[PDB]
C-alpha cells in the first residue's frame, strides 16, 4: 500500500551522500596502521619478565 | 597481603563445591521439545501433565478468557453470512445485527446482561446453525460449539468449571514451561511457541534433547492455514515434517509422533459433506493393510486413519536409515485418560530397552 | 639347532603385547584401567629364562608365583564386575545414570600371597621334600580346587547367566548380537577352560604330565594383550 | 502504485553507478609494498574449566582483568583470568541464554536470552549478593545482543527486524530502529559511541544514529547471512563475518568493500570475529572445531588455533591487548598469548 512511499523517500535520502576515493581511505588505513604499531603486544611477542601471564 | 589470597581461595572452594552439587541433579534429567503448526494442540499436552502430575491445576483471569473466546466465536459466524457466496441468510434479528457490527470493533466490552440474550436467540435461529455445518471455507475457532452451548451457566460472574481451561485457546507470546516428576525422575518439557516463523534459526539451540514430539491435526484437511489460499492445513503439516527429518543439527534426535485430535476426524467422516479422495486423490484406491488393530468399529473411518498415518511414515522411512526412530500414536488431547493411557508408551519404554546401550551390540 | 631363537621370539614377540596394553572416559571406562595395569613385562617374560631354573634366590619364587596368580585372579574378577555393571544398566535403565575395584584387588591378594608368605605347601613326599629343599608347583589340600572355585567357576556363575537375560531381550525387541557377543565369551572360556580340566586331574590323581601342563598354562596368558585388542 | 517501483530501480540505478564512478584502484595494488608479518604462534597460557554446557557469550571487563560467560545451563559466573578463581554463580530464571555483557564501571551485568527479557543484575552492593534490578520486556522475539553506553543505557537487538535503546531507570524504549527485513544476529557500538551497527539475516548491513534515530547507509555485498560484527580501532571501518566462508571489510566513506577474505580449502561457516589493538590483524572463529589468523591488509592466514574439540562462538580481545579468548561449545573456555 504506502509501504512504497516511505522508502523511496528514505532511498533518496541516502543516495545524496557525499563520496570519497578509495585511494584515500586506503591510504589513510595503512597510515594509522603503520603509526600504531609499536603498542601491539600481539604482533612482537612479549619478554617473559613483562607478560603478566607468564 | 595473604589475608585476600587466602579469601579468595575459599570463596573458590565455596562456588566449586556448589557446581559439583548441582552437577548431579543437571544430568539426572530428560528433556523433551514441542512442535507441530497452529492450532494443533501444543500447550494442550503440557496443561495436561500440569493438572495430571505435579499438584498445580488467578481464576479471574480464565473468567474473563472464557467469555472473550464465546464474543469472537459468535461474531465471526454472523459476519460470514452476508461475505459468503451462498445467499444462505436467516426476520427481527436483523436488530440484533445492527450492535453485533459495533461491538465487534472494540477496544474493550462490559459484556452487559441484555448482550446474553440476544446471542443466544442468534444461535437458536435455523439459518445461523447452516452457516455453521459449512466452515471449510471461512475460518473459525475449533472450540466454538462447546462454549456456546453452554451460556446460562457461565452467565450464572461464575468460576470456570473442570476442562474450561482445557478448552480456551491463549496464544503463547513466549515460551512455555513446565517441570515435573513422575516416579523418582524429574522430567522438562518446553514449548517454543512464538507464533509463526520461517527461518528456525534458534534450532541451533536444541542439539541436546532426548526426544522431539510432533503433534499434527489429523482432522483437518479441507481448510487452509491462518493466511488464505495457501494450502490445505494437513499439506502444511507435511511439509514442516520433512524439513525437520532432514535438518543437519537434527541428525540423531528421535521423534514421537502424535495424530491429535481424533475424535472430530471421527465424527466428520460420519457425515458425508466432505470426502478425502477430492483432496487426496491417491485415497480411493487405498487399500487397508493386513495388519491392523482397530479400538473396541467402522471400517469406513478405521481405513482413515492408516492413510494419514502412512502418509507421515513414508517420508521417515526413506531419508533414515539408522539412529533416526518414528513412533507412531493415536491420542486425544481433551480426553484425559487417552493421554494417561498412552503414559507416554509406558514412558515410550521400548525405547529405553533398546536405544540404551543396546547399539553397541 | 633351530629351537635356540624360538624362545627369544617369543620373549621379544610378548613385549609388543606389552606396548600395545600401555598404549591404552567415564563411569564404566574406569574399570578397563584395571585390566590393563594387571605383568607380561615382568612375570612372563622370565618364564624364557626359567626354560633352561634360574635359582637366583629360594625367596624371590614366592613372589614370581604370588604375582601372577593374583594378576589372573584381578583379571577374572575385574571381568565379571565388567559384566555385572552392564547386566545392571540394560535390565534397569530407571536407575542408570575406585570403591569396587579396591575391593576386588583385595580379594586378590588374600587368597594368592597368604598361603605363599606363609610357606605353606604340598604334601610332605620324598620327591616334594627333595624339590622343595633344592621349579616346582603342586599344592595339597584342595588348595587347587578352592582356587579354581574362587577365580575359574565366578565366570559360569556370572558371566554364564549374565547374557541369558540380555539375549532375551535380543529376539523380543528385534543377526549382529550374536556375532559381537560370541566373541566376548568365546575368547574368554576357550583360553581359560582348559586349566580347570588340568588342577582338578593332577590333584586327584598320575594321568597328566608336568610339560604339558607347564603348556596349558602357558596357553591364555596371552589373554593379557588379547582383552586390551577386543576392548575398545 | 505500479509506477512506484520505477522511481525504487531509477534510484538504486544512479546509486550503483555512483559507487562504481567512486572506485579508483583497489586495496591490494596500493598495501602489497610492504613486507609480511609472517607465522604466528601462541599457546594456550591459561585454561578455564567449570561450565557445564555449551558456552553461548562472552564479554572482558573495562580492567582486562575480569570476564563474564553465559551457558545453556543458566549460570553467569566471573571469573579471575590472573590466577583462576571464580566469584560469583549467578542463576537464571530461564535456563535459554544468548547474550551477556559487562559494564563500563564494572558495576553490572546483563543476560538477554530467548525469554524474550532483557535483565540487568547488580555485582557491587551492600550484604554481599547478587540480584535483579530491572527487567525489561518490551521486545517480541528472542534477542540477540545486549550492549553498554553508561550505567543508564542499554542498546538491545532482538529477532523482530528492530533495534532499540533502552533506558534502566524509566524502563521503556527511549526510540527504535525499523528498516530491516530479517532477523538481527549482531551489534557493535563505535569507540565514540555515537553510531553503531547491525548484521541482519537478509544479506545486509546498515549504520544507525544512537541521538537522531535514522538510517544512515546500507551495505549488501554478501551472498547469505550474517553473524558478526566489530570496529575497526579507528571507527572509519568495519569487518563483517557472513554465513558463507567470505569476509569482508567495508568502509564507511568509500561505501565499497575492500577485500574479500576467503579461501578455497574451507566451506565453514563463521560465528564471530575481532581486531588486534592496532588494527593489523583479523582473528575469526569458524564452524570446522577451531579458529583462523588472517591478515587485515594482505587478506592471507598467518596462523591456525586448532586447541578445541568443538566449534566456536565467541571472541574477544583485551582492552589492553594483551590476551585472545575464545569460547566452544565443550563447556571450556581458553586464553591465548
Ligand atoms: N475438540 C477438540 N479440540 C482439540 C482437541 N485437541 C486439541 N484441540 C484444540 O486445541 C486447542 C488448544 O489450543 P493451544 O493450547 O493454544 O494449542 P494450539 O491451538 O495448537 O495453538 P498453539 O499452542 O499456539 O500452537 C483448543 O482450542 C482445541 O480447539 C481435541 O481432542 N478435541
Ligand atoms: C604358574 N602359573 C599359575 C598356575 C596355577 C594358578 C595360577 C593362578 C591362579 C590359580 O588359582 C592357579 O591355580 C597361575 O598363575
Amino acid at each position: 500500500i504506502a509501504q512504497a512511499r516511505k522508502l523511496v523517500e528514505q532511498l533518496k535520502m541516502e543516495a545524496n551522500i557525499d563520496r570519497i576515493k578509495v585511494s584515500k581511505a586506503a591510504a589513510d588505513l595503512m597510515a594509522y596502521c603503520e603509526a600504531h604499531a609499536k603498542e601491539d603486544p600481539l604482533l612482537t611477542p612479549v619478554p617473559a619478565s613483562e607478560n603478566p601471564f607468564r | 597481603q595473604r589475608n585476600e589470597e587466602k579469601a579468595q581461595r575459599e570463596a573458590n572452594k565455596k562456588i566449586e563445591k556448589q557446581l559439583q552439587k548441582d552437577k548431579q541433579v543437571y544430568r539426572a534429567t530428560h528433556r523433551l521439545l514441542l512442535l507441530g503448526a497452529g492450532e494443533s494442540g501444543k500447550s494442550t499436552i503440557v496443561k495436561q501433565m500440569r493438572i495430571l502430575h505435579v499438584n498445580g491445576f488467578e481464576k479471574a483471569t480464565k473468567v474473563q478468557d472464557i467469555k472473550n473466546n464465546l464474543k469472537e466465536a459468535i461474531e465471526t459466524i454472523v459476519a460470514a453470512m452476508s461475505n459468503l457466496v451462498p445467499p444462505v441468510e436467516l426476520p427481527e434479528n436483523q436488530f440484533r445485527v445492527d450492535y453485533i457490527l459495533s461491538v465487534m470493533n472494540v477496544p474493550d466490552f462490559d459484556f452487559p446482561p441484555e448482550f446474553y440474550e440476544h446471542a443466544k436467540a442468534l444461535w437458536e435461529d435455523e439459518g445461523v446453525r447452516a452457516c455453521y455445518e459449512r466452515s471449510n471455507e471461512y475460518q473459525l475457532i475449533d472450540c466454538a460449539q462447546y462454549f456456546l452451548d453452554k451460556i446460562d451457566v457461565i452467565k450464572q460472574d461464575y468460576v470456570p468449571s473442570d476442562q474450561d481451561l482445557l478448552r480456551c485457546r491463549v496464544l503463547t507470546s513466549g515460551i512455555f514451561e513446565t517441570k515435573f516428576q513422575v516416579d523418582k525422575v524429574n522430567f522438562h518439557m518446553f514449548d517454543v511457541g512464538g507464533q509463526r516463523d520461517e527461518r528456525r534459526k534458534w534450532i541451533q539451540c536444541f542439539n541436546d534433547v532426548t526426544a522431539i514430539i510432533f503433534v499434527v491435526a489429523s482432522s483437518s484437511y479441507n481448510m487452509v492455514i491462518r493466511e488464505d489460499n495457501q494450502t490445505n492445513r494437513l499439506q502444511e503439516a507435511l511439509n514442516l515434517f520433512k524439513s525437520i527429518w532432514n535438518n543437519r543439527w537434527l541428525r540423531t534426535i528421535s521423534v514421537i509422533l502424535f495424530l491429535n485430535k481424533q475424535d472430530l476426524l471421527a465424527e466428520k467422516v460420519l457425515a458425508g459433506k466432505s470426502k478425502i479422495e477430492d483432496y487426496f486423490p491417491e485415497f480411493a484406491r487405498y487399500t487397508t493393510p493386513e495388519d491392523a488393530t482397530p479400538e473396541p468399529e467402522d471400517p469406513r473411518v478405521t481405513r482413515a486413519k492408516y492413510f494419514i498415518r502412512d502418509e507421515f511414515l513414508r517420508i521417515s522411512t526413506a531419508s533414515g536409515d539408522g539412529r533416526h526412530y518414528c513412533y507412531p500414536h493415536f491420542t486425544c488431547a481433551v480426553d484425559t485418560e487417552n493421554i494417561r493411557r498412552v503414559f507416554n508408551d509406558c514412558r515410550d519404554i521400548i525405547q529405553r530397552m533398546h536405544l540404551r546401550q543396546y547399539e553397541l551390540l | 639347532v633351530w629351537v635356540v631363537g624360538m624362545g627369544i621370539v617369543m620373549s621379544l614377540i610378548v613385549l609388543a603385547i606389552v606396548f600395545g596394553n600401555v598404549l591404552v572416559q567415564t563411569v564404566t571406562n574406569y574399570f578397563i584401567t584395571s585390566l590393563a595395569c594387571a605383568m607380561g613385562l615382568a612375570v612372563v617374560p622370565f618364564g624364557a629364562a626359567h626354560i633352561l631354573t634360574w635359582t637366583f634366590g629360594n625367596f624371590w619364587c614366592e613372589f614370581w608365583t604370588s604375582i601372577d596368580v593374583l594378576c589372573v585372579t584381578a583379571s577374572i574378577e575385574t571381568l565379571c564386575v565388567i559384566a555385572v555393571d552392564r547386566y545392571f544398566a540394560i535390565t534397569s535403565p530407571f536407575k542408570y545414570q575406585r570403591v569396587i575395584i579396591l575391593m576386588v584387588w583385595i580379594v586378590s591378594g588374600l587368597t594368592s600371597f597368604l598361603p605363599i608368605q606363609m610357606h605353606w605347601y604340598r604334601a610332605t613326599h620324598q620327591e616334594a621334600i627333595n624339590c622343595y629343599a633344592e621349579c616346582d608347583f603342586f599344592t595339597n589340600q584342595a588348595y587347587a580346587i578352592a582356587s579354581s572355585i574362587v577365580s575359574f567357576y565366578v565366570p559360569l556363575v556370572i558371566m554364564v547367566f549374565v547374557y541369558s537375560r540380555v539375549f532375551q531381550e535380543a529376539k523380543r525387541q528385534l543377526h549382529k548380537a550374536l556375532k559381537t557377543l560370541g566373541i566376548i565369551m568365546g575368547t574368554f572360556t576357550l583360553c581359560w577352560l582348559p586349566f580347570f580340566i588340568v588342577n582338578i586331574v593332577h590333584v586327584i590323581q598320575n594321568l597328566i604330565r608336568k610339560e604339558v601342563y607347564i603348556l596349558l598354562n602357558w596357553i591364555g596368558y596371552v589373554n593379557s594383550g588379547f582383552n586390551p585388542l577386543i576392548y575398545c | 502504485l505500479d509506477q512506484l517501483r520505477q522511481e525504487a530501480e531509477q534510484l538504486k540505478n544512479q546509486i550503483r553507478d555512483a559507487r562504481k564512478a567512486c572506485a579508483d584502484a583497489t586495496l591490494s595494488q596500493i598495501t602489497n609494498n610492504i613486507d609480511p608479518v609472517g607465522r604466528i604462534q601462541m599457546r594456550t597460557r591459561r585454561t578455564l574449566r567449570g561450565h557445564l554446557a555449551k558456552i553461548y557469550a562472552m564479554h572482558w571487563g573495562t580492567d582486562s582483568r575480569l570476564l563474564v560467560s553465559a551457558s545453556q545451563d543458566g549460570k553467569l559466573i566471573i571469573w579471575d583470568s590472573y590466577t583462576t578463581n571464580k566469584v560469583h554463580a549467578i542463576p537464571l530464571r530461564s535456563s535459554w541464554v544468548m547474550t551477556c555483557a559487562y559494564a563500563p564501571s564494572g558495576n553490572y551485568v546483563a543476560c538477554g536470552g530467548l525469554d524474550n527479557i532483557c535483565s540487568i543484575y547488580n555485582l557491587k552492593t551492600r550484604e554481599g549478593n547478587v540480584r535483579v534490578s530491572r527487567e525489561l520486556a518490551g521486545h517480541t522475539g528472542y534477542l540477540s545482543c545486549c550492549r553498554f553506553l553508561d550505567d543508564n543505557q542499554i542498546v538491545t537487538s532482538s529477532g523482530d527486524t528492530t533495534c532499540a535503546l533502552w533506558d534502566i531507570e524509566t524502563g521503556q524504549q527511549t526510540t527504535t530502529f525499523t528498516g530491516h527485513t530479517g532477523d538481527v544476529m549482531s551489534l557493535s557500538l563505535a569507540p565514540d559511541t555515537r553510531l553503531f551497527v547491525s548484521g541482519a539475516c537478509d544479506a545486509s548491513a546498515k549504520l544507525w544514529d544512537v541521538r537522531e534515530g535514522m538510517c544512515r547507509q546500507t551495505f549488501t555485498g554478501h551472498e547469505s547471512d550474517i553473524n558478526a560484527i566489530c570496529f575497526f580501532p579507528n571507527g572509519n571501518a568495519f569487518a563483517t563475518g557472513s554465513d558463507d566462508a567470505t569476509c569482508r571489510l567495508f568502509d564507511l566513506r568509500a561505501d565499497q568493500e575492500l577485500m574479500t577474505y576467503s579461501h578455497d580449502n574451507i566451506i565453514c561457516g563463521i560465528t564471530s570475529v575481532s581486531f588486534s589493538k592496532s588494527g593489523r590483524l583479523l582473528l575469526a572463529g569458524y564452524d570446522d572445531f577451531n579458529c583462523n589468523v588472517w591478515d587485515a591488509l594482505k587478506a592471507d592466514r598467518a596462523g591456525v588455533l586448532a586447541g578445541h574439540d568443538n566449534r566456536v562462538s565467541c571472541l574477544g580481545v583485551t582492552d589492553d591487548g594483551m590476551a585472545v579468548a575464545t569460547g566452544s561449545w565443550d563447556s571450556f573456555l581458553k586464553i591465548w598469548n
